């Protein structure tokens, strides 16, 4: 499962702010985990730089 | 600013982005997408 994949290698805050998202568009954060990466690389990668 | 996995960019803008940060993305993306494919993560990303 990538559900313990995120939490082993993002952030909380990025978790946080992506699921926020995800739960803003109205979708299932844990039925749908590829999403939930993509956001969460999506997100980190603004930080990054 | 367009990223890739397989150490591929398109930057709008030259200036914009130097050299820094275009390698801890590039190696952070490089490392992420290993650490999927090393523990088969990929396949699920990949597929609908």
């Amino acid at each position: 499962s990538m559900d313990t994949f995120i939490t082993r290698n993002f952030q909380t805050t990025i978790i946080q702010k992506a699921k926020n998202t995800m739960a803003e568009f109205s979708e299932d954060p844990e039925l749908q985990p590829a999403m939930l990466f993509n956001i969460c690389v999506h997100l980190e990668v603004c930080y990054v730089i | 600013m367009i990223f890739s996995y397989n150490q591929d960019y398109s930057l709008s803008n030259e200036s914009s982005l130097d050299e820094e940060g275009k390698g801890r993305v590039l190696s952070r993306l490089t490392e992420l997408q290993a650490e999927l494919s090393l523990k088969n993560l990929w396949q699920v990303l990949i597929g609908e």
